[PDB]
């Protein structure tokens, strides 16, 4: 059951780049791609991720893309950056000004054919391809408006695999450029229509995580991707070692949307550690499942108060009782239980893994499908219209072929999507 | 959505087209224009510096006719 990862422009490729030194560290494949580890759980799910070139190297099953070379001159510096096969890095060198329609319309579109040559020959060398998952940032250019290219792309090719995305949200508290409410809301539109699983990351949570939480006074990128990473690798824990539960994506798809359109998932960690300084007190299962449901430790910027569960993934991850993480699991649901659509019996779902992310003894990811996730668009709605109905910055587009009128689908669609989240959450 | 892909790219190329021609043709027209008019302003000095030639000529004939 292989997964093809991708990953586009700066955000998509600096968050990818973190993903694959998490999960490589966790399998215990060096920066050459040599595996020095001491448990076979490491290498039991290993290609879901990996191929294994001759040698016995292990080699991410990962295409780079960009539409300017210098963030993969990065990756490529960096430290697990000799890993990757270097066939797979495809970019150009004008890039895409931060401007949607550069990369999904004139840009991006004299790049995606050789992405999607490297796409197809990393498919043509699987068992059982699952699908796809996709590193992005909404906000700029390339992984917005290229990214949402390569999906549609993608699943023009493979109709009946899966489509999964990190998707980071826009937020003026660590913010590029005002033109960032257009290509989210245009990329938004996209999502909606073509994947089947999205998680929304939300800058303004990993900002106000980093400021408040934290207390880190001047959160950086590198703060805010530290939080990216250990959520990527929680949420995929089922994926990448063995359970009682055999889990893949379409397993994730079937038990987690219960309406195509609602697809978009609020993560969650616990708990919240900044780079660089541990604490030595792992906490208890009580505590784990009492922060990894708080708001506190949401990666988008939604009060789950505010809405209602349609389900829940949790993943439970380290040495511990089984029969007290059932016991917390029931607590949390039966103590707070109007939280919980009634109309989806049994809509929470715990795995526990005996392997724990480096440096912690106990963690939980959170990945909840809740209605409360319409506050994070009707946010990006509001910014949009502000500038929208004056048509500033508008320019930028139209000057690349686009019409007012595909901002206005853009718009309504995602509006639309507001209404059927409020929908049920009255249910 | 491909055939609206490819009307986007070629309503940009067409629209980057047609900036470069009318720059082009306004730019032609005005230096046309100009050419035309800082002619006329000289053959008109030049026409009538020309009539002082002939009004010298017509003094000089009457200072012998009357005489
Ligand atoms: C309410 C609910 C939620 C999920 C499921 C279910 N059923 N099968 C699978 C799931 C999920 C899952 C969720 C939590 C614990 C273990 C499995 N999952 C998965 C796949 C890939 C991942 O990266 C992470 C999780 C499966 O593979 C059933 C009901
Ligand atoms: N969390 C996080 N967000 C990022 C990072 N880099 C860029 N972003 C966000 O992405 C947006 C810029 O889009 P970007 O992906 O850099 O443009 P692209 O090169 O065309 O893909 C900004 O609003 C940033 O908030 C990063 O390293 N971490
Ligand atoms: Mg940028």
């Amino acid at each position: 059951r292989e997964i093809v990862h991708i990953q586009a422009g700066q955000c998509g490729n600096q968050i990818g780049a973190k993903f694959w030194e998490v999960i490589s560290d966790e399998h215990g494949i060096d920066p050459t791609g040599s595996y020095h580890g001491d448990s076979d759980l490491q290498l039991e799910r290993i290609n879901v991720y990996y191929n294994e070139a001759t040698g016995n190297k292990y080699v991410p099953r990962a295409i780079l893309v960009d539409l300017e070379p210098g963030t993969m001159d990065s990756v490529r510096s960096g430290p697990f950056g000799q890993i990757f096969r270097p066939d797979n890095f495809v970019f150009g060198q004008s890039g895409a000004g931060n401007n949607w329609a550069k990369g999904h319309y004139t840009e991006g579109a004299e790049l995606v054919d050789s992405v999607l040559d490297v796409v197809r020959k990393e498919s043509e060398s699987c068992d059982c391809l699952q699908g796809f998952q996709l590193t992005h940032s909404l906000g700029g250019g390339t992984g917005s408006g290229m990214g949402t290219l390569l999906i549609s792309k993608i699943r023009e090719e493979y109709p009946d695999r899966i489509m999964n995305t990190f998707s980071v949200m826009p937020s003026p508290k660590v913010s590029d450029t005002v033109v960032e409410p257009y290509n989210a809301t245009l990329s938004v539109h996209q999502l909606v229509e073509n994947t089947d699983e999205t998680y929304c990351i939300d800058n303004e949570a990993l900002y106000d995580i980093c400021f408040r939480t934290l207390k880190l006074t001047t959160p950086t990128y590198g703060d805010l991707n530290h939080l990216v990473s250990a959520t990527m690798s929680g949420v995929t824990t089922c994926l990448r070692f063995p359970g009682q539960l055999n889990a893949d994506l379409r397993k994730l798809a079937v038990n987690m949307v219960p309406f195509p359109r609602l697809h978009f998932f609020m993560p969650g960690f616990a708990p919240l550690t900044s780079r660089g300084s541990q604490q030595y007190r792992a906490l208890t299962v009580p505590e784990l499942t009492q922060q990894m449901f708080d708001s506190k430790n949401m990666m988008a910027a939604c009060d789950p108060r505010h809405g209602r569960y349609l389900t829940v993934a949790a993943i439970f991850r380290g040495r511990m009782s089984m029969k007290e993480v059932d016991e917390q699991m029931l607590n949390v649901q039966n103590k707070n239980s109007s939280y919980f659509v009634e109309w989806i019996p049994n809509n929470v779902k715990t795995a526990v893994c005996d392997i724990p992310p480096r440096g912690l003894k106990m963690s939980a990811t959170f990945i909840g499908n809740s209605t409360a996730i319409q506050e994070l668009f009707k946010r990006i709605s509001e910014q949009f219209t502000a500038m929208f109905r004056r048509k500033a910055f508008l320019h930028w587009y139209t000057g690349e072929g686009m019409d007012e009128m595909e901002f206005t689908e853009a718009e309504s669609n995602m509006n639309d999507l507001v209404s059927e989240y409020q929908q049920y959450q009255d249910a | 959505k491909r055939e609206h892909e490819r009307e986007v790219i070629q309503k940009a190329i067409e629209e980057n087209n047609n900036f470069i021609k009318m720059a082009k043709e306004k730019l032609a027209q005005k230096m046309e224009s100009n050419k035309e008019n800082r002619e006329a302003h000289l053959a008109a000095m030049l026409e009538r510096l020309q009539e002082k030639d002939k009004h010298a000529e017509e003094v000089r004939k009457n200072k012998e006719l009357k005489e």
